[PDB]
């Protein structure tokens, strides 16, 4: 296609080599640049002028091009190379506006799986005295990035007042999520306990807190 | 050594005008450089907005040209972006950036003045919405025996019921970075956000150190510094 295109996703095994390719008419006679972006972070230039690495970029990144395609190669991929990679050009038309590829999300396979670390906080004294009550269930360091969360009041299920996030990618490529249970102060103070139950790949971690 | 920092309003009303500034440090706006803007809608890719040189010359994305003005302020060493008639499609993180002098047209005398953006700001989050801004209510998440496991204790801060995004959290005015985990916000049924930030610390440091979370909600011009102390009582 004439437009600047790259596959939306590709995977590579730890320590293997992967080539990310961009294709478009604007690459003809053009020295492309490439940008790495991780969730929650600004883009970082990794290749410019077809094949030049900025200072600080490791030598396992390289670039090449011919005709209407340009490629970013990662040789000996490491876990920290998991990111979205965008190619960049300027169109030959008009006054040459800047165009980005759609980005290729690179998954690095073989990273360690992990059960979630779960911390459950009770309502603070300050919040209770403000006539509100929130339990905070923080869930981190799990891989793969899928989880389900359930809450208990004493031994019974409670679903009113529950709000739970989608999992988010941490800097170590594991995932995080949080779940909040809203209660009244009188409900909190009159129960024996409340529990957060986190299920991840068939196993469950439950934490319990009690008023005191 | 050029570094860039965006500032923005957080919320812009629909059909209103977005105004952003980028503060340049470690270099002069008057140097040969293309001071640039890029944006990224939530969950989507990068879109270049435009560029300006110190002399006033501009180039804009043709799909945005009719609504964009980029300007430069020599004396304050800043450049800026105005985007008029905004809609929900303009909700995005906006980045300022620097591109060195370039020449990519076939008519260029030289070929080695490549185009690229090597320096990027942190980004500022712009939400186009008719709803009202609401500052957060911050509560401590005290360390206790039940939030401690062996030699490591968790403590944190709960940031409740704010709009729009984002909130940033630091600890001890930035002097505490190890073990800090600020979680992505939940979007509640009310349309308000809440998030938590937790730090893991040695359990033997709980009596000897002071822990303060610094919550910044720039959209509502609110900052809260919340002391987090062990439970006791």
């Amino acid at each position: 296609s004439s437009e600047l295109t790259q596959d939306p996703a590709v995977s590579v095994a730890l320590g293997q080599t992967v080539r990310i390719t961009c294709q478009g008419d604007s690459l003809r006679g053009y020295y492309a640049s490439w940008y790495q972006q991780k969730p929650g972070q600004a883009p970082v230039l990794v290749i410019y002028g077809k094949n030049n690495r900025p200072s600080g970029i490791p030598d396992r990144f390289s670039g090449s091009s011919s005709g209407n395609t340009a490629s970013l190669t990662i040789t000996g991929a490491q876990a920290e190379d998991e990111a979205d990679y965008y190619c960049n050009s300027r169109d030959s038309s008009g006054n040459h506006p800047v165009v980005f590829g759609g980005g290729t999300k690179l998954t690095v396979l073989g990273q360690p799986k992990g059960a979630p670390s779960v911390t459950l906080f009770p309502p603070s004294s300050e919040e209770l005295q403000a006539n509100k009550a929130t339990l905070v269930c923080l869930i981190s360091d799990f891989y793969p990035g899928a989880v389900t969360v359930a809450w208990k009041a004493d031994s019974s299920p409670v679903k009113a007042g529950v709000e739970t996030t989608t999992p988010s990618k941490q800097s170590n490529n594991k995932y995080a999520a949080s779940s909040y249970l809203s209660l009244t102060p009188e409900q909190w103070k009159s129960h024996r306990s409340y529990s957060c139950q986190v299920t991840h790949e068939g196993s469950t971690v439950e934490k319990t807190v009690a008023p005191t | 050594q050029v570094q860039l920092q965006e500032s923005g309003p957080g919320l812009v009303k629909p059909s209103g005008t977005l105004s952003l500034t980028c503060a340049v440090s470690g270099g002069s706006i008057s140097s040969s450089n293309w001071w640039s803007w890029v944006r990224q809608p939530p969950g989507k890719g990068l879109e270049w907005i435009g560029e300006i040189s110190h002399g006033g010359y501009t180039n804009y994305n043709p799909s945005l040209k009719s609504r964009v003005t980029i300007s430069v302020d020599k004396s304050k060493n800043q450049f800026s972006l105005k985007l008029s008639s905004v809609t929900a499609a303009d909700t995005a993180v906006y980045y300022c950036a620097r591109a060195p002098p370039y020449c990519t047209s076939a008519s260029c005398p030289d070929d080695y003045y490549y185009y690229y953006m090597d320096v990027w700001g942190k980004g500022t989050t712009v939400t186009v919405s008719g709803a009202s801004t609401k500052g957060p209510s911050v509560f401590p998440l005290a360390p206790s025996s039940k939030s401690t496991s062996g030699g490591t204790a968790a403590l944190g801060c709960l940031v409740k019921d704010y709009f729009p995004e984002p909130v940033t959290v630091s600890w001890n005015s930035g002097a505490l970075t190890s073990g800090v985990h600020t979680f992505p916000a939940v979007l509640q049924s009310s349309g308000l956000y809440s998030l938590s930030s937790v730090v893991t610390v040695p359990s033997s440091s709980l009596g000897t150190q002071t822990y303060i979370c610094n919550v910044n909600h720039k959209p509502s011009n609110t900052k809260v510094d919340k002391r987090v102390e062990p439970k006791s009582c």
